[PDB]
RNA sequence: CUGACUGGGGCCUGUAGAGCACUGAUAGGGCUAGGGGGCCCACCAGCCUACCAAACCCUGUCAAACUCCGAAGGGUCCCAG
RNA sequence: CGCCUCCUAAAAGGUAACGGAGGCGCCCAAAGGUCCCCUCAGGCGGGACGGAAAUCCGCCGGAGAGCGCAAGGGUAGAAGG
RNA sequence: UCCCCCGUGCCCAUAGCGGCGUGGAACCACCCGUUCCCAUUCCGAACACGGAAGUGAAACGCGCCAGCGCCGAUGGUACUGGGCGGGCGACCGCCUGGGAGAGUAGGUCGGUGCGGGGGA
């Protein structure tokens, strides 16, 4: 592995005030990251374009990994969707590649959104694990507006082993996620 | 069988014999079928060729 | 008038009637109920005619409960015809009902208002019937 | 409560053989007995009418056996309206289930309660179209404990 | 991870508007950004910017009591 | 509810038992790799080896080529030479394919 | 994306792109650039690295711009509905404010025409 | 001597009856996603339903083409008369 | 008017009527062989555009999904991907 | 021979859901890594390999609890092979042999074969 400064956060200053904050008795029930998969449900390449790949090259700067098609499961006729269509771009981050994206997703990402108060306290999942939803893909570093073509947006899941909203909520505050409310 | 689904003999490329009787969608299928099958004749596996029935 | 709202069925084949009812025979509801002593095919109109007769009487008064439905799709050909081409088309719908079934309670009404209104309804069916009242018996089942 | 009823031991007659001769074939069990018996059928009838599987019947066996049951089971031919079998079920201290009337200070006319046969009550008492409450709020005296979910409407 | 299909993760240092640098990885060796986390009005604490209003519309409408008392 | 690894386990030794041979049934440890050929019509497992047994340490591969001549070795000694591999769960490779290198150098038949 | 969070259009003069932010008019435009001695002439495409922060500082502290002023904008209409002024009922309904008459033009404020039939004469 | 029929033993079955777990039907009540109903609102809400509206819960039922069940029998093989 | 599925059909098989309901007269070059891997529907909570329903995440979920097309049988310890 | 663990069968939920307690020496798992073999329609998640600092948190193993699930008598009944009656019928009754389903009492938080590691 290597040395991001995400991750050393993670151990020198979360987990102890995690300990500290709820009481775990034993090292493995203090909360982790687990993985981040990003997902960019796009159904605008259903067929007017392979468009998909202009939108994997830049979802592979963003992460450093390539991501993967989905199809549509179904056929729906209100969607214009034939079963098997490819409809959207799928990538699942984990350990280091996770940390290096959240690093730069909180450092340089959100507050490149404009009008930008704060992540959704609410959207918590209920179970211990987060969601958000970007609007453009060039709210993060490696995208610049002239390599861009058509503004493309992404929902973010981040899982955490914390089995409750209360433990997940104070394990991405420490990290660095700022919550509106 | 359609005029479509059509019937269709393999011929064994290597001593032209007829071999075997089968179909295919020739819409599907335009190409004509490659298919290795055993040749009583040749006592052997061979490369075999749609042609007309 | 009662009759299913859909079908998988347009056309049942016709019942036999052995047997006493299999369920349906204590009170459940109300305090007095009307039994059947003999089997028949109680149709719709029989139902509505005997409910009608029991409400009149209870002058909108009361409570009455029907706890005999009539889903048995009852078929008949048309005037003169001959035999065979088809079974006949549905004009009608009956409830299958056999000894000791509970067809109608009531409540919320005096023993002399519902003893007549029961009375009057059984004047309503093609079989013979018996007046009850909830018992012990009832409330153990 | 409570009430007295003889019972006597069968074996081999044919409950047809009881029935015709104005009997009621039954039987008597728990956790550590269980006899064929048979009630004199007009005497059972003024017992239950009253008892009702809410209140005590205490059985008068001829071997001088006072045994405590609680009626749980009538079975009733359906075609004449009469019964036709009792289960007896014999209470001994351990808990059971049963049935608990309900007068109100009117869905339920009685409720299910687990209970010790030492506190069988007689009264379930309730207070004050259309409105209803359900088990949830409810008394509950010494001993008893609600023996469905409180979604039940009474 | 697969050979041939990944861009390749190197050191990297961003640039922001408030003289800041960051230390981390990415595809692309220096970037440089307008705003970081360190200078971003809602991080940086309370940091309220052109209005410290609120409103002060409009009970604040004073000027003035010069009605006779 | 099964998960993937039983349903592969399974998979497989319902193929296998159903020709009939002896189960040459392989399971592997994060430390350890054991061996032991069953007769599943008398549910009997008739030879047996293992690192644990052995005591051998080392490279796990190298080690587990190991219980397989050395389970090869006992199984001649009572009779049996032909026998069906029990891959269950795993791939046919590394450890579990060392170990099957080995029963076959030490002369079980499949 | 550069100042504030609009890009200003490159090979334009630096005092006509920054009027293409929400907030700024010419007479704005003048103010920054003087207040920080770049250029009015310069084109964006040719403003040093330090010049973007020096006209990007200023601009974003001095005025409140793009989403704030279209929220503090949204939040006066807002109040003027709310206490049911009769400023309030216009931006209701939809119809002008400051006193234009509405029997004939308002179609900014009122939008395509929605053509009725009309009254008829005797034959 | 193998037969009809009969004794014992094994296997096969989905009817009678019953049941409601599936597919549908279905009476009373409670809790209720989409509303109508609507004091009404559209500045963005709402709010209340002695009415219909899935699911669930309780009471109560119906079915050739329903079955969580399931006989008596019936079939077939072996041994015996 | 031939063929298939269900019922009628009376728990082996078979069993009629101008009895109750549907389907077929094709299709597939993979929708065939084998090896390796994978497991659905739906419910709820979470997520830009995004809706009842596109794609993503968590939890529950034995099969109610899927298996080209009727029906029945079968089936995730696969016949489904 | 007995206890624990590992592997593998058999009965096919009296074996399950849920709640709780408990175990790391050994074994198992997670775990430490991703050079190597091999692997991801992306991902060392999986599959796989090399390891042994840590933890039984997850998983798994073992216990305790009857809320759910599952099993479930006895007795009585329905029905019925064979034999007889009754009713204009719809349908009913008797003898003899057989005998459910529902429900009641109640039971169940598994039992067992073979091999391997450990223990007394
Ligand atoms: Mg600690
Ligand atoms: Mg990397
Ligand atoms: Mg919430
Ligand atoms: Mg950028
Ligand atoms: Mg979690
Ligand atoms: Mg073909
Ligand atoms: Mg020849
Ligand atoms: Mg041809
Ligand atoms: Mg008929
Ligand atoms: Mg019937
Ligand atoms: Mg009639
Ligand atoms: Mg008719
Ligand atoms: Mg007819
Ligand atoms: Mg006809
Ligand atoms: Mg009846
Ligand atoms: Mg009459
Ligand atoms: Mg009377
Ligand atoms: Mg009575
Ligand atoms: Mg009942
Ligand atoms: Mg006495
Ligand atoms: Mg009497
Ligand atoms: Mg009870
Ligand atoms: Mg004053
Ligand atoms: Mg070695
Ligand atoms: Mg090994
Ligand atoms: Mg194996
Ligand atoms: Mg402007
Ligand atoms: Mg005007
Ligand atoms: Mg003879
Ligand atoms: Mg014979
Ligand atoms: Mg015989
Ligand atoms: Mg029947
Ligand atoms: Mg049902
Ligand atoms: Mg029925
Ligand atoms: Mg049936
Ligand atoms: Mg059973
Ligand atoms: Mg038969
Ligand atoms: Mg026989
Ligand atoms: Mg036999
Ligand atoms: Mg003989
Ligand atoms: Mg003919
Ligand atoms: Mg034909
Ligand atoms: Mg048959
Ligand atoms: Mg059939
Ligand atoms: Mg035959
Ligand atoms: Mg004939
Ligand atoms: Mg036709
Ligand atoms: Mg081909
Ligand atoms: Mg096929
Ligand atoms: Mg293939
Ligand atoms: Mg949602
Ligand atoms: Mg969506
Ligand atoms: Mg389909
Ligand atoms: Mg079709
Ligand atoms: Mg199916
Ligand atoms: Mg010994
Ligand atoms: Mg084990
Ligand atoms: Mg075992
Ligand atoms: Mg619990
Ligand atoms: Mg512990
Ligand atoms: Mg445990
Ligand atoms: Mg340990
Ligand atoms: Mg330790
Ligand atoms: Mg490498
Ligand atoms: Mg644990
Ligand atoms: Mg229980
Ligand atoms: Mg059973
Ligand atoms: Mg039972
Ligand atoms: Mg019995
Ligand atoms: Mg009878
Ligand atoms: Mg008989
Ligand atoms: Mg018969
Ligand atoms: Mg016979
Ligand atoms: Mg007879
Ligand atoms: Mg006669
Ligand atoms: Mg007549
Ligand atoms: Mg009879
Ligand atoms: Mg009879
Ligand atoms: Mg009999
Ligand atoms: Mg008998
Ligand atoms: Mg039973
Ligand atoms: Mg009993
Ligand atoms: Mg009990
Ligand atoms: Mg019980
Ligand atoms: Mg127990
Ligand atoms: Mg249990
Ligand atoms: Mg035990
Ligand atoms: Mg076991
Ligand atoms: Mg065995
Ligand atoms: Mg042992
Ligand atoms: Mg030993
Ligand atoms: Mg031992
Ligand atoms: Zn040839
Ligand atoms: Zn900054």
């Amino acid at each position: 592995p290597l040395d991001v400064a995400l991750k050393r956060k993670y151990y020198e200053e979360v987990r102890p005030e995690l300990i500290r904050r709820f009481g775990y008795q034993n090292v493995w029930e203090v909360p982790r990251l687990e993985k981040v998969v990003i997902n960019q449900g796009l159904g605008e390449a259903k067929e007017d374009a392979r468009i998909l790949e202009k939108a994997a090259q830049e979802l592979a700067l963003i992460t450093g990994q390539k991501p993967a098609v989905t199809r549509a499961k179904k056929s729906i006729s209100n969607f214009k969707l034939r079963k098997g269509m490819p409809i959207g771009l799928r990538v699942t981050l984990r350990r280091d590649r996770m940390w290096i994206f959240l690093e730069k997703l909180l450092n340089v990402a959100l507050p490149r959104i404009r009008d930008f108060r704060g992540l959704n306290p609410n959207s918590f999942d209920g179970r211990g694990n987060y969601n958000l939803g970007l609007r453009e893909q060039l709210i993060f570093p490696e995208i610049t507006y002239d390599m861009v073509d058509a503004l493309r947006g992404m929902d973010i899941a981040v899982v955490t082993t914390a089995e409750t909203d209360e433990e997940a909520r104070a394990l991405l505050e420490l990290l660095g996620f700022p919550f509106r409310k | 069988a359609s005029e479509v689904r059509i019937k269709l003999l393999l011929e064994c490329t290597e001593c032209k014999r007829r071999n075997y009787a089968t179909e295919k969608n020739k819409r599907n299928t335009p190409n004509k079928l490659e298919l290795r099958k055993y040749c009583p004749w040749c006592r052997k596996h061979t490369v075999h060729r749609e042609v007309k029935i | 008038m009662l009759m299913p709202r859909r079908m998988k069925y347009r056309k049942q084949q016709r019942g036999r009637l052995k047997g006493a009812t299999k369920g349906g025979d204590y009170v459940a509801f109300g305090d007095y109920g009307l039994v059947a002593l003999e089997p028949a095919w109680i149709t719709a109109q029989q139902i509505e005619a005997a409910r009608v007769a029991m409400v009149r009487h209870f002058r909108r008064g009361g409570k009455i409960f029907i706890r005999i439905f009539p889903d048995k799709p009852y078929t008949k050909k048309p005037l003169e015809v001959r035999m065979g081409k088809g079974k006949g088309n549905v004009e009608g719908y009956v409830a299958v009902v056999k000894p000791g079934r509970v067809m109608f309670e009531v409540a919320g009404v005096t023993e002399e208002q519902a003893m007549e209104a029961l009375r009057i309804a059984g004047h309503k069916l093609p079989i013979k019937t018996k007046i009850v009242r909830r018992d012990a018996y009832d409330e153990a089942q | 409560m409570e009430y007295r009823l003889k019972a006597y031991y069968r074996e081999g007659e044919k409950p047809s053989a009881l029935r015709r001769a104005g009997k009621l074939p039954g039987v008597m069990y728990n956790r550590h007995l269980n006899r064929k018996v048979y009630v004199d059928l007009v005497e059972f009838d003024k017992v239950f009418r009253q008892a009702s599987i809410h209140h005590v019947i205490v059985l008068e066996l001829p071997d001088g056996q006072s045994l405590p049951t609680l009626v749980r089971q009538v079975n009733l031919d359906k075609r004449r309206r009469r019964p036709e079998h009792v289960d007896f079920f014999v209470l001994s201290d351990e808990p059971v289930e049963m049935y608990v009337p309900l007068r109100f200070v009117e869905i339920h006319r009685d409720i299910l309660v687990k209970v010790s046969p030492r506190n069988i009550p007689e009264f379930i008492e309730v207070d004050v179209i259309g409105d209803s409450l359900h088990a949830s709020d409810l008394k509950l005296p010494p001993g008893v404990e609600l023996a469905v979910s409180p979604e039940e409407t009474i | 991870m697969k050979e041939g299909i990944h861009p390749k993760l190197v050191p990297a240092r961003i640039i922001c508007g408030c003289g800041n640098v960051i230390e981390t990885y990415s595809t692309k060796p220096e970037i440089y950004v307008e705003v970081c986390s360190k200078c971003h009005p809602f991080y940086t604490g309370q940091q309220r910017f052109v209005d410290t209003e609120g409103r002060v519309e409009r009970f604040q409408r004073r000027y003035g009591d010069s009605y006779r008392k | 509810r099964l998960t993937a690894y039983e349903r592969r386990k399974f998979r497989v030794r319902n193929r296998i038992k159903r020709t009939g041979r002896l189960r040459l049934s392989v399971f592997r440890s994060l430390k350890h790799i054991y061996a032991q050929i069953i007769d599943d019509e008398k549910g009997v497992t008739l030879v047996s080896a293992s690192s644990l047994a052995l005591k051998l340490k080392g490279n796990k591969t190298e080690v587990a080529r190991q219980v397989g001549r050395a389970l090869a070795e006992k199984a001649l000694a009572l009779g049996i030479k032909q026998v069906a591999f029990d891959r269950g769960p795993y791939k046919y490779h590394g450890r579990v394919k060392a170990l099957a290198e080995g029963a076959r150098e030490g002369g079980l038949e499949f | 994306a550069r100042i504030a969070g609009v890009e200003i259009p490159r090979n334009k003069r630096v005092d006509v792109a920054l009027t293409y932010i929400y907030g700024i008019g010419k007479a704005r435009a003048k103010e920054a650039l003087e207040k920080t001695g770049i250029n009015p002439a310069t084109r964006v495409k040719d403003l040093t690295e330090a010049e973007v922060v020096r006209l990007r500082e200023y601009v974003e502290n001095t005025w409140k711009l793009e989403g704030e002023l279209r929220a503090e904008v949204a939040a006066n209409i807002k109040r003027l509905m709310d206490i049911g002024c009769y400023r309030g009922l216009r931006h209701r309904r939809g119809l002008p404010v400051r006193g234009q008459r509405t029997r004939t033009n308002a179609r900014t404020r009122k939008g395509p025409r929605k053509t009725v039939a009309g009254k008829k004469k005797a034959p």
